């Protein structure tokens, strides 16, 4: 033994403790750990083989936890992990008692903000829009229209603005104008080509007053009297109104629609940093955030998944920048987790699950350089998307049954052997 | 006067049209068992007789064959000077650290 | 469009008809009256009126990224943008000077993975 | 096409204005005068000439 | 009354038009793969047996 001991232990640059090996528990394993986190890692394996009781531990070894006993209690150290938990079960590994004082953050459907208004086009026309439509077009372009004129008016100081910029605008109003515009009536008198209100006005610019409330148009009678004809877009759009009536009226979503801050006001566009720090933990001092998924609905989960990665990147990508002007790299290093990825990154899907795969490919590559770093977890890579997986370094498995797996892995992994790729399948419970 | 000098570590995915094209191949240390196969089967000079011997190479110990040199023939590199870097950053020694502070206005300026 | 005795021509909203559009429309934007089924006034629609609008925002979006812009704007050391002129030294930055033997590297990291065999096969 | 003034149409070689295309060719061929370049009788070609050529050998053929 | 007489040392970039033409032939030491697999596509007698010699020739053979 004396021999496995000066190798597994005394040659070794930045020690990292694993655990034991699977002959001589009176041994230790121990790993460089500045290559195993800052690069791209995946885990696999099959029910029952004791995942996340691993997993949860590897997390306590690195943020300094042992025997439920915070060991850097006067010092509050440095790391930041993101974690997409949907069982819900990972808030009790680090629920540690008050005597240990370990903050930690904890969010997923009531104390979350989120707005509508963080997102481009492609999210917007999958929420409020689908396309079993002939005459779709002219709807979203007016859908448009009313989107950036509001967006104009609410902030008038910029300039360039198009459906995707991200920056206040209502909501309410735009159903406002688009109701009006459904219910509009032009007059057809000399000089009259122009929408007529019920007290015989003409009106000079529709986004100047129907974004404020509805009108009352006059009827659309061709008689030369009063001849007036109905509005271009009139009675075409009941379907896509009534499908936004719903959608806001859902109980459901009001951390989305209608995120009231903790004064209970209305967010706005200076609020736009605290919406990021909780998803860190800078705005109570925790090294921990997670995302609890289960109490969401069925519908939009991709879309948020992708707009947190991207404004994670985004962060990332910005600090980096202004720490390098100085002449130095990033020491605001990040961690995130995605688990049952066979969910929202599948192999093969259509729209519905398109853009977490970009929002997270992304990441795969660039990440490694600014400080955001991945970890995997599944149990059926044969459903995910081999592009990801590719870009993994270092890989961890357990014990492995089904074949079109043991197949699809072999055809992957580096340094295996003949020898080992028999083991998997007699293999125990908590050995790796 | 144009010419190529492709490198890779997974060769069975590049384009084959390519690798039938160079005369002098050189290669190291080859675990998996599919690149074994590729390889081997590009060249008859090393068929079984040597092709054995890859996944056992050292550190610094190379296999050179083609029409330049005299014959199939192995080879150990010394260390170059100055050796290239990468200047990568280090989480476990930023995470031992204490806990840092950020003026996340400065940076939604350039945002 | 106008749909009147000689309105076969496209129609402006100040009530004018269009010679050629080779001219006028690169200059800028246009109104147009309104298609009215008015005998008196009538106007339709041409055949690509609402078709365009998806390109038209891909391209209005990638212009604005700054990642790009040593692809869209691309300035000299004067600080002015490149003409049909100026060629050769963009060759020159990779070959540099055929005698007293030049190496260039370039350096992937920074850009995007979207362009990446475009910019390849050009150089 | 003449490049007259208001006359951004196809002439007829009997010199007459097109109003409606799919009121007449369907119903037959029809000559225009030459894209002669003269500026008394200037005219060019349309966007579509001499290229359906074989799209219409073709068709003839079979 | 008339014939042909080709040399090269390069072959992978003469046109096989006229290679596909010649009746005999004749051959030395092939060092690179490149040729060998063009020539072995053409030649009309060329059992497996002889593909092997080619680059294990001496000075002088043929
Ligand atoms: N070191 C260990 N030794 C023995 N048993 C262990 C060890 N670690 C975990 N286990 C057992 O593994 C079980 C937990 O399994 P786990 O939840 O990790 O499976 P899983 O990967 O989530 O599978 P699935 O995702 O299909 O639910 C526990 O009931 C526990 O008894
Ligand atoms: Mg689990």
């Amino acid at each position: 033994p004396a021999v496995l001991e000066g190798i597994f232990s005394h040659q070794i640059k930045s020690p990292f403790a694993l655990g034991t090996l699977g002959i001589s528990p009176d041994i230790k394993l121990k790993i460089d750990g500045d290559r195993f986190f800052s690069k791209h890692v995946a885990v696999v394996g099959s029910t029952g083989s004791g995942k996340s009781c691993a997993v949860a531990k590897i997390l306590q070894t690195a943020v300094g936890i042992e025997s439920k006993a915070n060991a850097h209690k006067a010092a509050q150290k440095n790391s930041h992990i993101v974690i997409f938990d949907i069982h819900a079960e990972y808030a009790a590994a680090f629920n540690l008692e008050a005597g240990e004082a370990f903050t930690l953050n904890l969010l997923g459907v009531d104390n979350l903000r989120l707005p509508y208004w963080l997102m481009n086009a492609q999210e917007l026309e999958q929420i409020f829009i689908e396309s079993n439509e002939h005459n779709s077009h002219n709807q979203i372009s007016q859908f448009r229209h009313a989107v950036v004129r509001n967006k104009c008016k609410h902030n008038p100081t910029l300039t360039n603005l198009s459906f995707d910029t991200p920056v206040y605008f209502s909501i309410d109003e735009v159903v406002t104008y688009l109701e009006n515009m459904n219910n509009e009536v032009i007059g057809k008198l000399a000089g009259e080509g122009k929408p007529k209100l019920a007290n015989e006005t003409l009106v000079s610019d529709r986004d100047e007053l129907y974004f404020d409330a509805v009108q009352s148009f006059i009827v659309a009678s061709q008689a030369a009297a009063t001849k007036a004809s109905n509005g271009p877009f009139n009675g075409e759009f009941d379907r896509m109104i009534l499908r936004l009536h719903t959608r806001l009226a859902d109980p459901r979503l009001q951390f989305l629609f209608y995120p009231k801050k903790e004064d209970g006001e209305d967010l706005a566009t200076g609020d736009f940093a605290d919406v990021v720090r909780q998803f860190v933990g800078y705005m109570t001092k925790s090294n921990v955030s997670i995302i609890d998924l289960s109490g969401i609905p069925f519908e939009v989960l991709s879309i948020v998944v992708s707009l947190i990665s991207r404004m994670i990147f985004d962060f990332g990508f910005h600090y980096s920048k202004n720490r390098h002007v100085g002449g130095a790299v990033s020491d605001v290093p990040i961690l995130v987790v995605c688990e049952e990825a066979h969910n929202y990154l599948p192999r093969s899907g259509g729209a519905a699950y398109d853009a977490s795969r970009k929002s997270i490919e992304r990441i795969a590559k660039e990440g490694r350089k600014y400080g955001v770093t991945l970890m995997v977890v599944s149990q059926r890579p044969s459903e995910v998307s081999e592009t990801i997986f590719s870009q993994c370094s270092n890989f961890i498995s357990l014990r492995l049954t089904n074949a079109v797996d043991q197949t699809y892995v072999k055809s992957l992994l580096p340094d295996l052997s003949a020898g080992l790729g028999d083991l998997l399948p007699n293999l125990a419970q908590g050995e790796f | 006067g144009v010419t190529l000098m492709v490198v890779s570590q997974r060769p069975s995915e590049v384009s084959e049209t390519i690798f039938s094209q160079c005369s002098n191949f050189i290669s190291l240390r080859l675990t998996n068992a599919v690149d074994q196969t590729y390889v081997k089967s590009l060249l008859p000079d090393l068929s079984a007789g040597l092709g054995d011997l890859l996944p056992n190479l050292a550190q610094g110990e190379f296999l050179i064959v083609g029409d330049a040199p005299l014959m199939p023939t192995v080879g150990h590199f010394a260390l170059p000077v100055p050796e290239p870097h990468s200047r990568s950053v280090n989480y476990l020694q930023e995470w031992n650290s204490g806990w840092r502070h950020v003026d996340f206005d400065s940076v939604i300026d350039r945002w």
